[PDB]
């Protein structure tokens, strides 16, 4: 029934993504052939990355702009690639395109970031977390020895992943889950609420069911991550205010303007 | 809120 739904969503997730659970834990550990992650945990370390992923960050006035701030800017990339494909991904949702434009982009507005911190969480370890595409990882530790507030940005995010990487979602899983947090009928400014919330509804229920099956054994695992879903509503509150700070006590990290648009306003 | 960009970029790409 709603099973070919489930199929659905997850086809246009593993299209739609470049990078996965299923990649990001073989790279975390496993060799197997070949490439161990450049591993930045100090400035020199920090220094050498950039010399690589830029020729732009390394010997044009940023290979010294502080560091806090050429980070700020490396995760400013990430977002607006992800926010990118969490486009793509939406709209090839049933139901999403049938949408009033206006509520798509009021759905994307606010689950974006939520789905963002969720996604992230698989390719994060106690350690540390992998980098441009699985090539780097930088430290915990090296993060926490930033000056305020950068210091204060990641470990939330740490703390919320070993959480919820315990639970263990595959793939599969983590596909219902973004789509359940993206056609979210409780979201502001909405329009058409009658609908996607109803939409709501179906992709929940067909989440339930799959991990009824797929983790038989996990039991309250559909509860767990309904509370999983108000703990990332509050990470993105706190990572938001987070940002506005910075934003005004820190000049020098400008916000890439469709980033600027989504924080617009937000809460 | 605007959100010029947004817009732009569920059209198809
Ligand atoms: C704008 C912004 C800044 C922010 O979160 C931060 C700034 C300074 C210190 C700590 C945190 N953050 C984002 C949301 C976000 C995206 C990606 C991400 O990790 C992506 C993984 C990654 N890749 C690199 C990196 C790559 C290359 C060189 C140097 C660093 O670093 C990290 C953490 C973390 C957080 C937002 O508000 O939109």
């Amino acid at each position: 029934d709603l099973k070919s739904l489930a199929k659905r969503i997850y086809e246009a997730y593993l299209k739609n993504f470049n990078m996965n659970k299923v990649k990001a834990r073989v790279i975390l550990s496993g060799k197997a052939s070949n490439n161990p992650p450049f591993v930045i945990h100090d400035m020199e370390t920090l220094c050498m990355a950039e010399k690589t992923l830029v020729a732009k960050l390394v010997a044009n006035g940023i290979q010294n702009k502080e560091a806090e701030v050429r980070i700020f800017h490396c995760c400013q990339c990430t977002s607006v690639e992800t926010v990118t494909e969490l486009t793509e991904f939406a709209k090839a949702i049933p139901g999403f395109a049938n949408l009033d434009l206006n509520d798509q982009v009021t759905l994307l507005k606010y689950g974006v970031y939520e789905a963002i911190f969720a996604m992230l969480s698989s390719v994060m370890n106690k350690d540390g977390m992998l980098v441009a595409y699985g090539n780097g990882f930088i430290t915990r530790e090296f993060l926490k020895s930033l000056r305020k507030p950068f210091c204060d940005i990641m470990e939330p995010k740490f703390d919320f992943a070993m959480k919820f990487n315990a639970l263990e979602l595959d793939d599969s899983d983590i596909s219902l889950f973004v789509a359940a947090i993206i056609c979210c009928g409780d979201r502001p400014g909405l329009l058409n609420v009658g609908h996607i919330e109803k939409m709501q509804e179906g992709i929940v229920h067909v989440l339930r069911l799959h991990l009824q099956s797929n983790h038989p054994d996990d039991i309250f695992l559909f509860p767990k991550l309904l509370q999983k879903m108000a703990d990332l509503r509050q990470l993105v509150t706190e990572h938001a205010q987070l940002v506005q700070i910075i934003k005004k006590t820190e000049s020098d990290a400008a916000l890439h303007p469709l980033l600027q648009e989504i924080y617009r306003d937000m809460y | 809120e605007r959100h010029k960009i947004l817009h732009r970029l569920l059209q198809e790409g």
